[PDB]
RNA sequence: GAGACCACCCGGCGCGGCGCUCCUGUACGGCGCAGAGCCCUGCGAUCGCCUGAGGGACGCGCCUGCAGAGCGCGG
RNA sequence: GAAUGGACCAACGAGGAUCCCACUGUCCCGAGCCGCGCCUCCGCGAGCCUCCAGCCUCGGGAACGGGCGAGGGCCGGCCAGC
RNA sequence: GACCGCAGCAGGACUCCGGGGUCAGCAGCCUCUAGCGCGGGAGCGAACGCGGCUCAGGGAAGUCGGCAAGCCGGCUCCGUA
RNA sequence: GCAGAGGCCCCGGGGGCGAAGGCGGCGCGCAGGCCCCGCCGGACCGGCCUCUGGUGCAGAUCUCGGCAGCAGUAGCCGCUACUCCGCGCCCCGGAGGACUGAGGGGGAGACGGGUUCCGCGGCGCCUGCAUCUGGCCGCGGGUGACUCGGGCCUAAGCGGCGG
RNA sequence: GAGGCCCGCCGCGGUGCUGACGCGCAGAUCGCUCGUCGGAGCCGGGCAUGGGGGCGAAAGACUCAUCGAACCGCCUGGUAG
RNA sequence: GGACGCCCUGCGGCCGCUCAAAAGACCUGAACCCGGCCGGCCGCCGGCCCGCCGGCCCCGUCUCGAAACACGGACCGAGGAG
């Protein structure tokens, strides 16, 4: 009941993490960027994003995201380099690729990221002290990351 | 590790601040093992732990300026920022006379 | 000045623990328990606050003697009474 | 405070003694499920005798 | 243990309503020993800790060994 | 040469040197038959000389030197 | 208008006015510079508001409309300012 | 550095001891001893804001008003309606 | 239409061969609404007649609970400041550079807190970034007096007094 | 060597910028500037005076962020054309 | 109250296990709200194969008169007044 991608006899490996303490917005974009990529390209893309060589393009949460030179061909001028999100996503995509190799003996080359589902989660609710003796919230926005690897489109 | 217990214990034994206590950069593991004043005293005798000198301010320039003010070199009207009465009180001069 | 700075000057105990009721309500200057009523022989019980009466009343505590005596009257105290009478 | 009264020292003492978590064995014996003293206090947030 | 070996002193938790004369006599009667001095503090937890220094002739190590310390 | 970010104009960049020019104003040191004087034959603020010196540079020219143009991404 | 005090100012005054000298970007008339914030990134992350909706011009209308009547504009999504 | 203000709140809250130099100074400016590097890091060097610095010639013409800045300032000796 | 009460439901109403509830789709009724089917669910539920009522919500600056867009936005602007190397953390050690500058960001008391103290281990929480840090969490300890202070004396004051 | 004398440090006040702040550092702060600084001074502890009362170099100020009459509970689910 | 194997530096994941069922820190699990994937480009009413044409101001409310530049209302669930 925790996996969105309902399998349809495709023999595709799956991994996930629940209550990840990262931004939901900055993790959804990281997973959206890797979708459709061979897991070898995705590992080198995520590594490049950490070295700032490549950029995670933000298609949904773009308000306040700076336009950068690296996002020229992405389809959106806006983009960023989330570091905590990339570390988390890489772990899930390494577990997914390991699960698919052990379960169906697929090769890493013929595995492509096929589906993802980042959902919002309940956050740690710390407090923020405002002026005129008032207390507000500093609630986090954690995420349930789901990464699936599979043969290729068509 | 956190050798803050051993810089507190050695400050007590050497009777100095923890800013004067210096450990050998090497033999750090031996300092880590010590957790008692006696096992700190042993490392002080070994010289693994040592204290620095107070290293206060040089008075060499100050003793030269005072020596030349004794000759009269540095006390002209420009260098006087206090009243003649404040510098030397008339009452004191009358009492001595 | 009226509030935060003046709250800084708060460093004294206006009230203390009551011997009779063990609440932080014994005034140390006037020597009177605001809740207990001590040093008075009688307890301070006011019918305007029935909630105050309910917080400290017979039955809030152990009632160790009364419980014993009530059971004994429902057992063999009544017989001892008739023997004395 | 350094010049404490005995009566005050003894009331404060009980608070330190009763500031203890539920023993793990007691949770197993009573099948408590909820596992927190709640009566526990923290010196910075608590206002004992206030 | 260092106190019992070097300062000939046995540390004993006692009733808080007890007094240094009563502690000295009680330790002497129960342990069959001679006590030169008693020093006592009421712990932060309410208990009373009494440092019983045994007389120089008596050896606290022997009394502690009989006790089980 | 252009700019908040982007974009724009250009690209084997660029770093460190060598000249040129310009900025400040004559470097440390050595020397002196300079120096008020002093007490010692030593001290001494200063002065001249070497020294339009030295130091500096983001401007121009050059390279004598390390370098420098993706099997990165799209396509 | 005379202890509902009248008149009178030496010395005082973070009191209220007027002028002179001095002085300065107050100004003519602005300009360059230095830090910090801003801005971009990494990690954190609120409050407030909210029928909807968010381009105009005219007309009617509770006589001063984003929405109605008639015209004229208008890919859509953002950013820094304002 | 743990108290009291919702908070490990550029907010308050009583005392004790108090080195050196410059100086009239327990002032300001540096320092010995002792303590220590604070709810985070980089890049850039926009407007604008804030905390400053300077500005030709004139000198309050600005403004409700010289607001703000600037001038002046220590000591010694003259000289004072 | 709702919730309960008294009856009925021809062999004694419908139910683990699937009740209520939830979800999607019909049909029926002018409509309030009702009914069926599938799927989830997992133990109860009605039609009709009579009876009873704390009986039907879009508003009340409505109460309470969740929670959106703003929005990865505003912000994380005091107290001069960190750097290199090493198990390398804002830990720690060494080395440079600083700062608080003896009405100290120094060392101690009174009060107020009440274990915050110390050692060992740890990061699930908190440390508004991080943590291998810590005042945080767990465990085990810690305050010794003829001479110091209370106690004692009296002050301002307050209580007591045949009454 | 006098003075409710003057300059000026801490202290104690709080003038101006009609500065910052104003979803603050803060339900009155922060920065400069300023009033004063041997005195009708300042500060701590104890103590007294209590709500139509107190206390007031008087401003209807102050009385625990509350004041032209405190706060707590109750009358009270007061009454409202 | 989670067999075993597979993995992972580890965290944790995947397989499945117990069970009637995960019912897995817990019964059912609505709305608001949001992420994946597939389909469209869209408010309401009417007509038709269905994106075109025609019509349509934001309710509740006092009021002579409210779309009002009058007032209350972000949204949804529960409670809520003869």
């Amino acid at each position: 009941v925790k996996y969105a991608f309902k399998s349809d006899n495709l023999l595709v490996g799956k991994s996930r993490r629940d209550g990840v303490k990262a931004s939901f917005k900055n993790t959804y974009s990281t997973c959206r960027a890797i979708k459709g990529m061979g897991v070898k390209r995705a590992f080198a893309y995520l590594d490049n994003v950490l070295n700032h060589k490549e950029i995670v393009p933000f298609f949904k949460f773009y308000k306040g995201v700076g336009r950068h030179s690296q996002a020229r061909g992405s389809g959106t001028d806006k983009g960023r380099w989330p570091e905590k999100s990339v570390v988390v996503v890489k772990d899930i995509l390494k577990q997914a690729v390991s699960n698919a190799k052990h379960a169906h003996k697929k090769e890493e080359d013929e595995l492509y990221v096929i589906s993802y589902c980042v959902n919002r989660a309940r956050g740690r609710r710390r407090r923020t002290f405002r002026a005129h003796g008032r207390i507000s919230k500093y609630e986090s926005q954690p995420c349930h990351v789901e990464l699936i690897v599979g043969p290729k489109p068509l | 590790a956190n050798l803050r217990l051993q810089k507190r214990l050695a400050a007590d034994v050497l009777k100095c601040g923890k800013r004067r206590v210096r450990f050998n950069p090497a033999h750090e593991k031996y300092i880590e093992q010590a957790s008692s004043r006696e096992a700190i005293r042993s490392l002080i005798e070994s010289k693994i732990i040592a204290k620095l000198d107070i290293k206060g301010s040089s008075r060499g320039r100050i003793r030269a300026r005072h020596a030349a003010k004794r000759l009269g070199r540095h006390s002209g009207h420009g260098k006087r920022r206090g009243t003649r009465e404040a510098r030397m009180p008339s009452k004191t001069l009358w009492i001595q006379r | 000045s009226k509030g935060t700075a003046s709250f800084g000057k708060r460093h004294t105990r206006i009230h203390g623990s009551c011997r009779r009721c063990g609440k932080h309500s014994f005034h140390l200057q006037k020597h009177e328990c605001a809740s207990c009523g001590y040093p008075s022989a009688k307890m301070r019980r006011y019918n305007w606050s029935y909630k105050s009466l309910r917080r400290r009343t017979q039955g809030t505590g152990s009632m160790s003697h009364m419980r014993k005596v009530y059971r004994a009257y429902n057992s063999g105290t009544l017989k001892a009474n008739a023997r004395k009478y | 405070t350094a010049n404490k009264t005995l009566s005050r020292k003894l009331r404060l003492a009980k608070k330190t003694k009763t500031n203890k978590n539920i023993p793990r064995w007691v949770i197993a014996k009573d099948h408590l499920k909820k596992t927190w003293n709640y009566k526990r206090h923290h010196w910075r947030r608590s206002h004992l005798k206030l | 243990t260092t106190q019992i070996e070097k300062n000939n002193t046995i540390v004993f938790i006692v009733d808080r309503r007890a007094s240094k004369p009563e502690i000295r006599k009680a330790f002497e009667t129960v342990f069959e020993t001679k006590v030169a001095r008693v020093n006592t503090l009421i712990t932060p937890l309410g208990l009373k800790k009494a440092f019983i220094r045994l007389a120089p002739d008596v050896q606290a190590m022997d009394v502690a060994s009989k006790m089980g310390l």
